[PDB]
């Protein structure tokens, strides 16, 4: 009987450049009245390896929710480019939005993101050192693989 | 009480000597005439000195660690205060760990590490953490001593372990050692139905249900979609159907099947993504080396199928399938390896065995899952123990009916033939789903009694020429220390007063599926390096 | 056949049959040509009881039926303007033959298998006492005939004459009876002419019959709110109910069924479902167990409308009369596991605290009626407790076995290992086997047996193949053929409870779900004393008053091709 | 003006073997409370030449009659077979119903009955006798004539 | 899941004499298509003191039946009154309407009948010998005491 739940998510800017901010679009539908403020966080993960690399992109304190549909937008910076490995610079990686209530948290909703090289040489010969400037991010937005926790919702 | 810990902080009475008194160790004849007095004047204190020493702890770590232009200072061992106070906490701390006294020994583990990897502080009198570098100095000499259980966990948490700058810092022996770790780590029918129209009617209930099914796996993902609303009707209908035709029994067995098979289960691009497949269904992240039980991935489908269902025709037949099943899988002879000669030709018949008892294992964790779920549904709920008094009347009302399986004579079968690391774990996956008013009934009061005894009886320290490999005492104290960590269980309980397992038969890939937890720890140290970028 | 032929030749006598079929110890007095003979035929014995049963059966079915002014019309003022009530188009000879002992035909072979057959059921051969004395009433009662050879029913005399002979030896039962059914016996007209010695000697029994809550027990608060909502909403269904439970067209599912569930979740909701459980079981056994000439009249009256159900025989199925029948409904129209699996739990523990009463009766000592009132009082006590327990057991057999029970008898002869493996794993919800064998060795029989076969008798068709309810049903067995109405050691036990238990263990035994074959499968203290009357004997079995049923029947029918009529569409 | 007023008169059991009585459930309409009674009286046409061979099947008298919608239902006796004529009965015959107020009759109903025989051989041989044993009357076509008349509605 | 079912019953013309017949219309809903006929009877309780003095007024024999809502009329002649008893003539007493299929009983919709004497000076002086030709019979139909029993509605 979870107070907040949430429903379809659009990314719009799904095709930029690596550097171009994270936009999101989550329709979190709440049923009765919060005591404290939702907390949203975005988690790149910079490297499939480990979770070593991983990159918070920016936390989000947002609470004015009374019942009812509720919109926001959580744009983010782009992730640093040299925290992130060489080998898994070029490859297909996914990002993680998830949200916290109390400093837990209880939805993941996720995105696979791929990172190709636009211009067909770059594919033809893919250089040694990565080039971020002129990599492209695609967010496959057409299957959001979420994942649903209980809580206790309670007063305190 | 505060007066034992200060004399042990005074020395006035060895750190040996209590941890000893704490154990009920036999009093030998080298006991000193003034400790062993002093003990046994205490001894009115004991069964509460470790609970209130782990209490003191968390409240000095509130200033170093979060909650429960800015530079980062470096943690140098040189600028320490008070390192002897330090030291000899540390000294007691990891006595106490090796003992077993502490209940969840990953859940001190995690501890540790948060004290070894905490940021910076928030804003007997003087607090024994003055600054990180108490802290962690003294996370780094409590971790010194436990070494084999670091040296047996995941190769990537070894190698995070490995590039930690403050253990090099504070101690290069056990870097060299956890180094030489994450290298070798590398190194490596018409019958059945009764009448016709039944067995039509199973036809169209059978498929409704494959197709309910195939609606969920479809839509199980996509954000908004609620199980009750999408398919409580149809389950429902199910359900009063297959009443009408008193078809339960061949349902159940079909539903059960399904459980088993489904929830047991360039090449570069495929591998990766399967890692990061793996990182979409990684635990609940919020923390906590015990969390409460879940039911994680296809599993979570059939939980909800079972509350949707709500039918007490077809829960009680899933007990009694699920009860049959747990019998029969118990009972296997699971024949393991008989450790002859160094060949290596016959490397393949090891896994095979192994493999075969891993399955065996899970699929009892998960039947046993289900039928706790559902043997203690009607009880579990927000109602902690009613009070002191008053409740004889619940206890006798609940003590009537007899247990849906007869969990303490498997328990102690399984005890008794040796056969503890195929028992255990269902016995405890089973108990994780009881209410607020188990834990105190006689037949689950001698159950958690036996438990404690056993989990007492597992030291990861001594060796007897094949008692129990370490790996296997490992996986059991995991699962207890997770079990006495859960709400339900109250926290005074565990502060009261040849063979399968012999041989090797739990590796690091079945440890890390049973106990999805220990992962936790290597989680920390990539935090930290996350936020040492940031 | 052969066997039964070769007693009507009279080569073995009844009685030496009779006791080798019951497997006594033979005596020295054991003739050798009888001995040699059933020992010979020893392999066609453990069928021998059914067969002259099945004998009697088709035999009788010659005997039974088959296997100027005038008026005014006060208009009724039901104008009720509706249904057709609407206006329309521009409207705008047989003879009885009387019985008689005479015309009587191989009288000899009636009296020898008159006598075996009372025999047999003097002797608990049979089943049920009962079944086989309402056949014999219903052959003391045939009108007449519709239409090893010969047949051994010629006419209606002959049938009066067996089933009188077998009346003949069986007194104390019939004594015992209901002082209506004694009236009856008394002055029937067949036994004046066929034995008067019987008829006055029951018109003797006759005559001398004649002359005879907190805030504490509710955690939160939360629930206690929503506990009395629920107690309130429980109450209005239950007053609804005894308003409209007997109007035509009034069904308990649309009714209530919505009221009920949605009282179920909200119940369910606040984890509340144990104190609700103790006001159903308090509010169950408080109802259910429960000019001066006109409220007795009214009385009797009210006890014709409530009589059971007229087709089923001395053998009816379980059920659930008058109020009991609510909470059935109840039980069924909730469809909760959590009300179910609580209620199961109450009732056992309503069961075991009862089942273990002490009960101290009175102690026979002198003939003083100045004590009149401690024995009403101890009686009293015992029945209450007795109609208590039944109760609760019945109900918890209803819902223990609810998911088990349906139309779906033993699937086959084999391929059904499975389901006794996967129906032997779950532990019954009371230990009634140990209830059973405790109560056999302290001596409550009559407290210990009935609420048990109350219990049994909601079982399944696959109950009676498991090995515990089998050792159950064994044990019954052997209680149920040690209870001879005969017999007399100083002090085993009291006529009248031996009668109960007789009863109700043959009612047991001749159960649907119970096999055929089972019965005739190869084989101080609360008990003896007069804590079982007349009337407490007929509630624990109200299937005795059929015997009473046919008799009057026959008077009525004394004194009395249908019809075709087609029904009216929509 | 009229304080009597026929609604309807539902015929019951209509396919019925010979011999059963017939059944008609009649509604009527009361507006004032007349003082005397009414007379219901049924009668079934024997034979279609003459009117000495009809039987008077039974006449009721009906009150007292309060306003209001009344109704009763009224079971009339099989036709007596002793003075039938001949096979003419097997025709189409009617059977009529007419209530006498005051004395005098003031409506009739008409209801052809269709008297059929049961035995397939019956109708295609039928007997020149009258047999009894298999017929099918009470068979009513369901046609509501209504030959109202001018009764004299005298206070006296 | 009783293939036929019960729904309001109503007697007709309740006030009448001790010799007018019984008339009871009932509407019996059934849900599909019976094999066989319905087996409806009236017993009339003669004493109170035992089912000794009850009377079978007549049985009846109702088919054949297709689903759907149906209803007929249960004319039964008057009880003997020869049989009655002398003190429970003046009495209260009940009369039974029950119906049964496959010689198996299903509903039982009884009544509780009374037995006045119109004229007051019966009333005031109660003759030692009834007389039958004076008791007006009252069925009070308002509360009728239904009871229902489960059946197995096989094929056979």
């Amino acid at each position: 009987m979870a107070k907040v739940q949430v429903n379809n998510v659009v990314v719009l800017d799904n095709p930029s450049p690596f550097y171009n901010p994270f936009q999101f679009e989550i329709t979190f539908e709440c049923i009765e009245d919060l005591s404290e403020d939702l907390e949203w966080k975005i988690i790149y993960v910079g490297s499939a390896e480990s979770e070593e690399y991983d990159q918070v992109l920016d936390s989000v304190l947002v609470g004015p929710v009374p019942a009812g549909r509720h919109m926001f937008v959580f744009q983010a910076d782009a992730p640093n480019p040299g925290l992130i490995p060489d080998a898994d610079a070029v490859g297909v990686t996914v990002v993680l939005i998830t949200c916290t209530y109390r400093g837990q948290e209880f939805i993941r909703v996720g995105y696979y993101v791929n990172n190709e090289y636009t211009e067909t040489e770059l594919r033809e010969n893919p250089p040694v050192k990565p080039d971020f400037s002129k990599l492209q991010r695609n967010i496959l937005a057409s299957n959001p693989r979420v994942t649903r926790f209980h809580i206790n919702w309670e007063d305190n | 009480m505060a007066a034992v810990l200060e004399s042990l902080l005074r020395e006035e009475v060895s750190v040996a000597a209590v941890v000893r008194w704490i154990a009920r160790s036999t009093q030998g004849s080298e006991d000193n005439a003034g400790e062993a007095a002093a003990l046994s004047s205490l001894r009115a204190l004991r069964k509460e000195f470790v609970p209130f020493l782990l209490n003191f702890l968390r409240e000095q770590s509130s200033r170093v660690l979060p909650q429960g232009s800015l530079t980062d200072e470096p943690a140098d061992p040189a600028r320490v205060s008070s390192r002897q106070r330090l030291e000899l906490v540390a000294l007691v701390y990891s006595s106490c760990i090796a003992e077993n006294l502490v209940p969840n020994l990953f859940l001190e583990l995690f501890f540790v590490f948060q004290l070894l990897t905490a940021r910076r502080m928030v804003t007997l009198e003087s607090p024994l953490f003055q600054s990180i570098h108490d802290c962690v100095f003294f996370a780094v000499q409590v971790l010194e001593c436990h070494f084999q259980v670091l040296s047996n966990l995941d190769k990537g948490t070894l190698k995070l372990l490995a590039e930690n700058e403050r253990l090099l810092c504070f101690s290069p022996a056990l870097q060299g050692r956890l180094r030489a770790a994450y290298e070798g780590s590398v190194a490596v029918n018409r019958a059945n139905f009764s009448s016709d129209r039944a067995f039509h009617t199973f036809k169209k209930q059978r498929d409704v249900f494959y197709e309910v099914l195939r609606e969920w796996e479809d839509h199980h993902e996509e954000p908004g979609w609620d199980f009750e609303k999408g398919l409580g009707s149809r389950i429902r209908a199910m359900m009063g159907q297959l009443s009408a035709a008193c078809s339960h029994s061949h349902f159940v067995r079909l539903f059960q099947k399904q459980l088993l098979q489904m929830c047991q289960s360039g090449a570069d691009k495929l591998g990766r993504l399967w890692r990061l497949q793996e990182r979409l269904m990684a635990p609940q992240s919020s923390g906590g080396p015990c969390p409460p039980p879940t039911f994680p991935g296809c599993q979570g489908f059939f939980r909800d199928f079972i509350l949707s269902a709500s039918s007490f025709q077809f829960n009680q037949h899933l007990m009694d399938s699920l009860s049959l099943k747990i019998q029969e899988l118990n009972g296997l002879a699971l024949p393991q390896h008989e450790p002859n000669d160094e060949d290596g030709e016959s490397d393949v018949d090891w896994q095979g065995e192994r493999k075969q008892f891993a399955v065996v294992l899970l699929s009892l964790r998960l039947l046993a899952k289900f039928l706790g779920f559902v043997a203690f549904l009607p009880y579990r709920g927000p109602e902690p123990p009613p009070t002191g008094e008053l409740q004889d009347s619940i206890l006798a009302l609940r003590s009537q009916v007899p247990p849906v399986l007869d969990v303490r004579t498997l328990l102690q079968r399984g005890l008794q033939a040796r056969r503890a690391v195929l028992t255990v774990p269902w016995l405890v996956e089973f108990l994780s789903f009881a209410d607020h008013v188990v834990p105190l009934l006689e037949y689950y009061r001698d159950i958690f009694t036996l438990l404690l005894r056993l989990h007492r009886s597992l030291v990861l320290s001594q060796e007897s020429e094949g008692k129990m490999c370490f790996l296997n005492k490992l996986l059991l104290l995991a699962v207890l220390g997770w079990l006495f960590q859960i709400p339900t269980v109250p926290e005074d309980l565990f502060f009261l007063e040849h063979g399968l397992d012999n041989a090797p038969v739990v590796d690091q890939q079945l440890l890390y599926t049973c106990c999805p937890y220990i992962g936790e720890l290597r989680k920390l140290l990539a935090s930290w390096v996350s936020g040492s970028s940031g």
